[PDB]
């Protein structure tokens, strides 16, 4: 009778090649020791059906409601297809319901509303379409439920809200419209709010300060408009999530207030204003995010209070001023991206007390001066994106002692002197872009050393001397850009030998000679070697 | 150097002693060591006052504190607690019989959410729950509660959400007028006689479920004026035809069920369910409906899910269902329905399972 129904769900799975062998209800008496399976100790009934991970490939079979006395059902990760079936709604019993990580299709059946025991509802990752039902609202015990991951329709019809019991919202990723209301925070049992990658317009309610039970609020991502209301500070979360939203108006002073935030995102909005320096007492945020808006004014050197700051993220705005050399007391500052602003002023010495800095990004600025000598010290940093900048000065030595260094950007400058040798024994370097400079000198033949790297611009300088023979030994470089320089000689014979080797420019130089047989001859430019005059080729300009 | 008002602080004691929890006696500020499940908040003398109080594991990440299985009750002490807004009692089970303490009136106007889910209550609800005047929220579900409502909730004039489910709740529905009532929650328990009329006068109900009563009569005709209504359950009563002529007034109704009163024993005439533009649920199964599958539910835009199993439907299936597409969930099973089946094998081939048609012996093709 229930080896019947444990039968039905096997022969309702697929690809069970060698997967529920133990599954023979004559071979195998004890159904009760099939895999995946557990019974009460009592009646001997089927209570826990686990089979998580295993790809059985079939659907779910109606004969799952007839374990009657089922507990707790996991099909997690199974390529399943079909629709929930209807028979999930006679398990009066369960429990736990987790169908995360699947294919099944169709609504959320109205039988699951029968489930007056229900507390776990994970549906994440499927593809069920249709409006998450006010039926849900009548499951007295729910506390968990996860939606992430379908394409359900629809708004969220306020009656969702009214619930004391709710632990979990998870609605991520979903197409669901309408807007947010006031009743959200009757929710008063929830921890964790999650409506991000919807298309809910709206505001943000102003009674949003009730919420105060919430642990986590994130409704990123979903075209919602209006400002930041002033009751927001009431929150308790550790969470606040309000990116890739259409907010206008200036960042809510009383955040700097909430203490117990730990990751606080703004970004890829519309705000104005200054940064408020009451965010200097956020002493707990290990994230600040409030890059992609239209920020005005300096860094707030309060920014350097924050003892636990791990992610700096203040790209894409409007400020202006000087780094602040107070950012030099987040010792425990991981990524600092201050990319594309209107920053002034040196690189602060100070921030080479940022010893577990790990990225560096301040492309786009108008910084001055040169690379202070303390950035030796940064011996975790991996990142180092310098570009379209005004710093002067020699490429330090002292540069290439950074042995994780896999991305070095100091394009777009006016640094001189020649390329240090050390340069060439960045192990780990994949991308070293030197273009658009003053550098003089040879190109360094040590730039052989460079084991992993995949891309090499040096153009736009006054490099002079040969193009190194050295580079034919680099069998991960796909793009050689030496364009407008001074190399004098012949393209290296060796260049062949660049296994991956898809982009070369090396136009206006002083090279002469013949192009070698290179094996992706076809993959480059027709303006891959104009501009040399004793350069012997099949193009216009070419003595031949 | 704020401090806790002394006699608030005393009383927080002695509760917590009472609920199983004697450690709070050795906290010497229980404001400023506030645990979780106690809320303070200052007047403008900087005193601190008691606020919210809780109990159970309704967790979180955090949960409040539970109460000793052996020893805990509800302390009269409560009422020493001067402003409190909101008690909370979850699971908080105590050694025996018990109930609704009638005391929990003498803090009136200060409560505006009093939650005592699943605690074994036994007994009447005690009138003079009604002193409680200002408050919002009302949770009683699923306790053990004797006898009628009672009519002294005619005073809660603010109150926002009344729960009284699963209880052995007797009497009529008493006919109060809650203006700001968004959701009344009565299903299963022993009520009886007619739909009040008076319920179609708190137009802020978004929510009523009556479901699995004993609930007579008709569906008044005024419910149109509840255009804020979401969902209405009905199901599981002893209802009886007609429909409303008209159910036009009902935009917002996403959800509609009368599953279960078995002797409604009316038709379903092609003007009763026109207008919904939210419908998405209508749930009609094993009620005794007699005549044919009107048309016009053809034309409910937001149709997912459509219940007529279990009736004496007769006639033709309309051929405009071979038109609708967005129906999920379709039973038309165990009636005497006679013409061919006009489904494509469009969404035959979708639905599968999710649309019954058996147990109908003139169904052809």
């Amino acid at each position: 009778n229930e080896g019947k129904a444990l039968m039905a769900i096997k022969g309702s799975f697929s690809n069970l090649v060698n997967m529920l062998l133990d599954w023979d209800d004559v071979h195998n008496s004890d159904l009760c020791s099939w895999r995946g399976v557990f019974c009460d100790n009592v009646s001997y009934s089927v209570v826990s059906l686990n089979l998580s991970s295993l790809n059985l490939g079939g659907e779910i079979s109606p004969a799952i409601g007839d374990l009657r006395n089922l507990q707790s059902i996991d099909l997690q990760g199974n390529k399943l297809a079909g629709q929930i079936p209807d028979e999930i709604g006679n398990c009066a019993s369960l429990v736990y319901l987790d169908l995360s990580e699947n294919l099944l299709y169709g609504d959320i059946p109205f039988s699951i509303s029968k489930l007056k025991q229900l507390e776990t509802l994970n549906l994440k990752n499927n593809q069920l379409t249709g409006p998450v039902p006010a039926t849900l609202t009548q499951i007295p015990n729910l506390k968990r439920l996860d939606l992430a991951g379908n394409h359900l329709t629809g708004e969220i019809s306020r009656l969702l809200y009214w619930n004391e019991v709710l632990q979990y919202l998870g609605l991520r990723g979903n197409m669901l419209t309408g807007t947010l209301s006031s009743d959200m925070c009757q929710l008063t049992g929830l921890w964790y709010f999650d409506v991000r990658g919807n298309n809910l317009t709206g505001t943000i309610p102003e009674s949003i300060g009730n919420c105060t039970s919430f642990q986590i609020l994130d409704i990123s991502y979903n075209q919602i408009t209006g400002e930041i209301p002033y009751n927001i500070g009431f929150l308790q979360v550790a969470t606040l999530s309000l990116q890739g939203n259409r907010l206008t108006g200036r960042i809510p002073e009383v955040i700097g207030l909430m203490q117990a935030l730990a990751v606080l995102d703004l970004s890829d909005n519309e705000l104005v204003g200054p940064i408020p320096p009451i965010l200097g007492n956020l002493s707990f945020t290990g994230k600040l995010y409030l890059h992609g808006n239209m920020l005005t004014g300096p860094i707030p050197s309060e920014l350097g209070n924050m003892s636990r700051l791990s992610y700096l993220q203040l790209n894409d705005n409007k400020l202006v001023g000087t780094i602040p050399p107070e950012l030099g007391k987040l010792e425990q500052l991981f990524e600092l991206n201050l990319a594309n602003n209107r920053l002034v002023g040196p690189i602060p010495s100070n921030i080479s007390s940022c010893a577990a800095l790990n990225q560096f990004n301040v492309h786009g600025n108008l910084l001055s001066g040169s690379i202070p000598l303390a950035f030796r010290n940064l011996g975790s940093l991996t990142y180092l994106n310098l570009s379209s900048n005004n710093f002067k000065g020699k490429i330090p030595v002292e540069l290439g002692h950074i042995i994780n260094l896999d991305k070095l950007d100091l394009s777009g400058n006016n640094f001189s002197g020649s390329i240090p040798l050390t340069l060439g024994d960045l192990e780990h370097l994949l991308i070293l872009n030197l273009s658009r400079n003053h550098l003089s000198g040879q190109l360094p033949a040590e730039f052989g050393n460079l084991r992993s790297i995949q891309m090499i611009d040096v153009s736009f300088n006054l490099l002079s001397g040969v193009i190194p023979t050295e580079l034919g030994q680099l069998q991960n470089l796909n793009s050689l850009i030496l364009n407008n320089n001074k190399l004098h000689g012949k393209i290296p014979d060796q260049l062949t030998n660049c296994f991956t080797l898809v982009n070369l420019n090396v136009s206006f130089n002083n090279l002469s000679g013949i192009v070698p047989p290179m094996k992706n001859f076809s993959r480059f430019a027709p303006a891959s070697f104009v501009g040399n005059p004793y350069l012997c080729g099949n193009w216009v300009g070419s003595i031949c | 150097g704020a401090r806790t008002e002394p006699d608030e602080q005393d009383a927080v004691y002695d509760i917590m002693r009472a609920t199983g929890n004697d450690w709070a006696a050795a906290i010497p500020d229980v404001c400023r060591g506030r645990w979780h499940g106690i809320e303070c908040m200052p007047d403008q003398d900087n005193v601190y006052h008691v606020v919210s109080l809780s109990f159970g594991a309704l967790s979180d990440d955090t949960a409040f504190p539970t109460c000793d299985p052996q020893r805990s009750y509800v302390s009269e002490s409560l009422t020493r607690l001067k402003h409190l807004k909101a008690l909370f009692f979850y699971r908080c089970l105590g050694r025996a019989p018990q109930r609704i303490p009638a005391f929990l009136g003498r803090l009136g106007s200060s409560l505006q959410t009093l939650v005592l889910r699943e605690n074994g209550f036994l007994g009447p609800i005690p009138d003079e729950l009604g002193n409680l005047t200002n408050l919002k929220v009302l949770d009683l579900h699923k306790n053990h509660l004797n006898g009628s409502i009672p009519l002294s909730f005619n005073r809660f004039s603010g109150l926002r959400s009344l729960d009284l489910s699963g209880n052995r709740l007797t009497g009529s529905i008493p006919g109060f007028v809650l203006p700001a009532l968004s959701v009344l929650d009565l299903n299963q328990n022993l009520l009886t006689g007619p739909v009040p009329p008076t319920l179609t006068s708190c137009g802020s109900l978004i929510k009523i479920d009556l479901s699995r009563n004993r609930v007579t009569g008709p569906i008044p005709e005024s419910i149109n004026r509840l255009n804020q209504l979401v969902l209405l359950d009905l199901s599981y009563n002893r209802l009886s035809g007609p429909f409303p002529s008209s159910l036009q007034g009902l935009n917002s109704l996403q959800a509609l069920m009368l599953k279960g009163n078995t002797k409604f024993s009316t038709t379903i005439p092609e003007n009763a369910f026109k207008g919904l533009k939210n419908l998405m649920i209508l749930v009609l199964s094993n009620t005794n409906i007699q005549g044919s599958i009107p048309k016009s539910l053809t034309r409910l835009n937001s149709l997912r899910v459509l219940h007529l199993e279990g009736n004496n439907l007769t006639g033709e299936i309309p051929l405009e269902f071979r038109d609708v597409k967005h129906l999920s969930e379709l039973r038309l099973n165990d009636n005497s329905l006679t013409g061919p089946v006009p489904f494509e094998r469009d969404t035959v081939w979708r639905m599968r399972r999710k649309l019954r048609l058996y147990n109908n012996a003139g169904l052809c093709v």
